[PDB]
């Protein structure tokens, strides 16, 4: 989706095995290793497309064109911000126009506001880098019985022998 | 054992019709059909798309949203969702609530309410963090 | 030989803030907006401010301005060496066009 | 990555005419509103003129206007301006430059080409 009005994934009723992610030019969790522990209520993916110097604009404390007119995330805020470069996906040859992004505005969006009430972006193949298309996913960490979960690790059934066990906890 | 049960010769409401009925710790429901005539059952406390509300409606299709329910709910039962499941004769319910989680027993048998013994094996639990103080039939 | 009117020359010690005047008519500020440029020799001028008090991408919060009355100005604090540049005050007249200032030369 | 090149820059005998053209890409052309400013030697910046991306209007600055035209071509995403009756008062140093955003318009702003001097 384009960072103006970008799209939002929900992840429920599901194992969160985050080792898929983890193991990408950009992976900061506000740690990393420990996802896999972690239980939530609700998981939101929230996927749109910046510039690259505008990638850093994407984290709490921040502020800038898209951090106060597109996607803005709270001081607050729990879950992991996770970048990578597509300049061979969404660019074109004079200007990819398909995406785009707010650059004025009366006043700055509240946390996750989605305001599609605008300009495209030049992206190219041939730009600097910082100006090259990232695709950039935020996962929202929702903290109910939880339905987002990690993995369960298991071994074999030894029989005949006394064993140390744990059937399903 | 100490838990939630319906106590031995009690008093049991019946119904011929279906209005909206308090919710307590937990209820028991039973129905008795020839031409298989209930489809569901609506949970929640004020069932119009201010609060999450439970709709189960027999495939099997159960939602958590924020319905806005019908004054008389039958297509039309209502006009932002969190949990979304799909799957001559007395079938008996249990209908449960307790720490997040609705917990639905049932048993189905051939044939007033008939006088006999048997229990409810468990169908399903359900890690919903829903409010529930009414409920009613759907038709 | 301009309509809107600036100070021929801006100084200070890297560190500190200064600020740079515009004027004009009513018709060139008071019923109008103003927009500031920086501009570096050897290369083009690029925009500062813009709206009276708003900031184009790549330009830090050391640059501010503000407009009342029928007057307009421009504040650069924590001056650094790399600031060394002419500064220009634009706006659009009601009666003019394009209105642009003689400039300001902004020295360490 | 948005960029203007200018050519033109040449010298020419006054009582006479010169065309400009820039270059122009890394952005939409045919929603935005371009401009032209020249900076004579010694002086400041002067605005030449405007014109926005459906041709609803231009303006020239009076020095120029009358005397000078301003076109472009959306289908070459190019600017050009047509600058007649020369006068060695024209000798400056000329820039592209572009609007804030697409529809309306206002002044030059934050994307400005290298530029280009022009000798009459
Ligand atoms: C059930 O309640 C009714 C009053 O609604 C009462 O008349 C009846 O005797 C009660 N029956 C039993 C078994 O308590
Ligand atoms: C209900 O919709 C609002 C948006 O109007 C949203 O913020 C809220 O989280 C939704 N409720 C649920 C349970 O998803
Ligand atoms: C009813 O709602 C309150 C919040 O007002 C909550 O604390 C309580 O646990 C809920 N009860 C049930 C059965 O969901």
């Amino acid at each position: 989706a384009s960072v103006y009005a970008w799209n939002r994934k929900r992840i429920s009723n599901c194992v969160a095995d985050y080792s898929v992610l983890y193991n990408f030019s950009t992976f900061k969790c506000y740690s990393p290793t420990k996802l896999n522990d972690l239980c939530f209520t609700n998981v939101y993916a929230d996927s749109f497309v910046i510039r690259g110097d505008e990638v850093r604009q994407i984290a709490p404390g921040q502020t800038g064109k898209i951090a106060d007119y597109n996607y803005k995330l709270p001081d607050d805020f729990t879950g992991c911000v996770i970048a990578w470069n597509s300049n061979n996906l969404d660019s074109k040859v004079g200007g990819n126009y398909n995406y785009l992004y707010r650059l004025f505005r009366k006043s700055n969006l509240k946390p996750f506001e989605r305001d599609i009430s605008l300009q495209s972006y030049g992206f190219q193949p041939t730009n600097g880098v910082g100006y090259q298309p990232y695709r950039v996913v935020v996962l929202s960490f929702e903290l109910a019985p939880a339905t987002v979960c990690g993995p369960k690790k298991s071994t074999n059934l030894v029989k005949n022998k006394c064993v140390n066990f744990n059937f399903n906890g | 054992t100490q838990d939630l049960f319906l106590p031995f010769f009690s008093n049991v409401t019946w119904f011929h019709d279906n209005p909206v009925l308090p919710f307590n710790d937990g209820v028991y429901f039973a129905s008795t059909e020839k031409s298989n005539i209930i489809r569901g059952w609506i949970f929640g406390t004020t069932l119009d798309s201010k609060t999450q509300s439970l709709l189960i409606v027999n495939n099997v299709v159960i939602k958590v949203c924020e319905f806005q329910f019908c004054n008389d709910p039958f297509f039309r039962v209502y006009s932002n969702c969190t949990f979304e499941y799909v799957s001559k004769n007395l079938r008996e319910f249990v209908f449960k609530n307790i720490d997040g989680y609705f917990k639905i027993y049932s048993k189905h048998t051939p044939i007033d309410l008939p006088q006999g013994f048997s229990a409810l094996e468990p169908l399903v639990d359900l890690p919903i963090g829903i409010n529930i103080t009414r409920f009613q039939t759907l038709l | 030989q301009s309509v809107l009117t600036q100070p021929p020359s801006a100084s200070g010690t890297p560190g500190q803030r200064v600020t740079i005047s515009c004027s004009g008519s009513s018709a060139n500020i008071g019923s109008n907006t103003v927009n500031w440029y920086q501009h570096l020799p050897g290369t083009a001028p690029k925009l500062l401010i813009y709206s009276n008090n708003q900031r184009p991408s790549g330009v830090p919060d050391r640059f501010s301005g503000s407009k009342s009355g029928t007057s307009a100005s421009l504040a650069i604090s924590g001056l650094q060496s790399e600031d060394e540049a002419d500064y220009y005050c634009a706006a659009w007249d009601d009666s003019l066009k394009g209105v642009f200032g003689g400039g300001t030369k902004l020295t360490v | 990555q948005v960029q203007l090149v200018e050519s033109g820059g040449v010298v020419v005998q006054p009582g006479g005419s010169l065309r400009l053209s820039c270059a122009a890409s890394g952005f939409t052309f045919h929603d935005h509103t371009m401009h032209w400013v020249r900076q004579a030697p010694g002086k400041g910046l002067e605005w030449v003129s405007l014109i926005t991306w459906n041709g609803g209007t231009i303006h020239y600055s009076d020095s120029v206007k009358g005397r000078f035209t301003i076109s472009r071509d959306n289908s070459k995403n190019s600017l050009y301006l047509q600058m007649n009756s020369l006068r060695t008062e024209d000798t400056a140093l000329y820039y592209c430059a572009k609007d804030l955003g697409r529809g309306g318009w206002y002044l030059p702003s934050d994307a400005w080409g290298q530029g280009t001097l022009v000798t009459v």
